[PDB]
């Protein structure tokens, strides 16, 4: 399931997680020009430990 | 131990009631084909009791063995009980009953047993629509 969510936001896709799980935790409320700067925090607490920080920061 | 096995019986008394009641003409046309394809999986459930029954004649069946034998049916019949109670709880007819099924088809994405069942109920139910 962890690697399920990471085969669409890594190719073509969106964060569907009714209950927060996948590390990328996008911000709603802003559909404006401010997203290539400010819409996608890397929730550090849900990066599974089999992924280094340097791999987790290219998927986003 | 018998109480441990009784839930599949409770999860059977509550599917066959759904297949008959939601088979009336009044319930749209997708609520129809939903129950009618939930009929291929009551076929499976009856035959396993029948073949197990022919095994008990030769005295080679035990209560523990039975409890072990009916594990798969404790699950398939149980998923059909949630789908039935949820279609009933919020009156679902038409486009609503084709959404609730697309919700369960994600509530499982890692089981790969309880998805193929939901993903067959969805492809079946959405031929009238």
């Amino acid at each position: 399931p962890v690697l399920s969510f990471l085969y669409r936001w890594i190719y073509d896709g969106e964060l569907e997680d009714t209950y927060h799980e996948f590390f990328v935790a996008s911000d709603p409320t802003v559909k404006t020009d401010r997203l290539w700067h400010d819409k996608y925090t890397l929730r550090k607490s849900m990066i599974p430990s089999f992924m280094t920080m340097d791999q987790s920061r290219k998927v986003l | 131990l018998v109480h441990r096995i009784l839930p599949v019986a409770a999860s059977y008394s509550a599917v066959t009631r759904f297949i008959e009641e939601k088979s009336s003409f009044e319930y749209g046309q997708v609520n129809h084909a939903l129950a009618a394809a939930m009929r291929t999986l009551v076929k499976e459930h009856l035959i396993l009791v029948s073949q197990l029954e022919q095994l008990h004649r030769q005295g080679l069946l035990s209560l523990q063995k039975l409890w072990f034998y009916i594990q798969p049916a404790m699950r398939t019949m149980d998923i059909l009980a949630s789908l039935a109670t949820s279609v009933d709880k919020g009156e679902c007819l038409g486009g609503s009953t084709l959404s609730l099924l697309h919700d369960r088809s994600f509530s499982y994405t890692g089981d790969s047993q309880a998805q193929e069942l939901c993903l067959y109920l969805t492809k079946a139910a959405s031929a009238p629509y």
